[PDB]
């Protein structure tokens, strides 16, 4: 089974981050438990935003350019992308935009992590048409001394 | 390429400040993060702080953690190291870097691994 799993400011709004406004240390720590001993799929700007590879999962790059590192493993297609996950329970989409884009068809589990963060951006999580999901999750947490804003843990799977 | 400009070093006595400055050549997207590492005589290259272009958050190395703060201003194009309470074990060459790698992550990444680099200004902080 294929899943997203993403942070959404206000109006779905996505991004790398060195562009957003938050500083959420429980949603990376929400990421790291949802994702560990499962292969993660993301985009090149996802990549070079993690800088290394994430440790615990197979990481996998969809670029249509040759890769630049060894460490991980690079394709060139959604399907190579989801050969190369193997014989797995679940493979995790960690995005960007295009790259979500392309998974959401065939995603039986979405993620979600909704920020209280009004954010200017051209990127955004797809639209995904609600009443074809059902909230199977639920938390909410406010803001502290480690969380800059309030958000929201979601866990949705598809009718 | 996009040039980092650096500017500000100097000589001054322990307990004094200094401000550095970076400037890029063009304007930095918000993907990006902006910071200075630092190489004393003999030492191998460290990081000093870093601050994200578009959210403005920052991370500093242990050694400078309260005495140091970093800022950028979007429409300048710049970056500033406000170094305070200067100790002479903060002589080195401070070096400005940007890249798009997280800015969470500069603590700990091999310098090598971002592209952009500044050539580096000379801080001396003398007890004499
Ligand atoms: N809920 C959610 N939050 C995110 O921040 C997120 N980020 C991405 C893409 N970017 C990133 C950026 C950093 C790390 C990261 O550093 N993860 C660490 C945990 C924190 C740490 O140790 O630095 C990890 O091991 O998972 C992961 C994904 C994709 N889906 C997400 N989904």
């Amino acid at each position: 089974m294929i899943s997203l799993i993403a942070a959404l400011a206000v109006d779905r709004v996505i991004g790398m981050e060195n562009a957003m406004p938050w500083n959420l240390p429980a949603d990376l720590a929400w990421f790291k438990r949802n994702t560990l001993n499962k292969p993660v799929i993301m985009g090149r700007h996802t990549w070079e935003s993690i800088g290394r590879p994430l440790p615990g999962r197979k990481n996998i790059i969809l670029s249509s350019q040759p890769g630049t590192d060894d460490r991980v493993t690079w394709v060139k297609s959604v399907d190579e992308a989801i050969a190369a996950c193997g014989d797995v329970p679940e493979i995790m989409v960690i995005g960007g935009g295009r790259v979500y884009e392309q998974f959401l068809p065939k995603a039986q589990k979405l993620y979600l992590t909704h920020i209280d963060a009004e954010v200017e951006g051209d990127t955004h999580f797809p639209d995904y048409e609600p009443d074809d999901w059902e909230s199977v999750f639920s938390e909410f947490h406010d803001a502290d001394a480690q969380n800059s804003h309030s958000y929201c843990f979601e866990i949705l799977e598809r009718r | 390429q996009v040039q980092l400009q650096e500017s500000g070093g100097g000589l001054v006595q322990a307990g004094a400040s200094l401000r550095l400055s970076c400037a890029a050549s063009e304007r930095l997207t918000v993907d990006y993060a902006i910071g200075w590492f630092r190489q004393a005589p003999g030492k191998e290259r460290e990081f000093v702080a870093a601050i994200s272009w578009g959210g403005g958050l920052t991370v500093y190395g242990e050694s400078v953690e309260g005495r140091f703060t970093i800022s950028r201003d979007i429409a300048k194009n710049t970056m500033n190291l406000q170094m305070n309470v200067l100790r002479p074990e903060d002589t080195a060459n401070y070096y400005c870097a940007a890249s798009r790698i997280s800015y969470r992550v500069w603590n700990t990444i091999p310098y090598n691994k971002l592209t952009l680099w500044g050539r580096g200004t000379q801080v001396t902080v003398s007890s004499h």
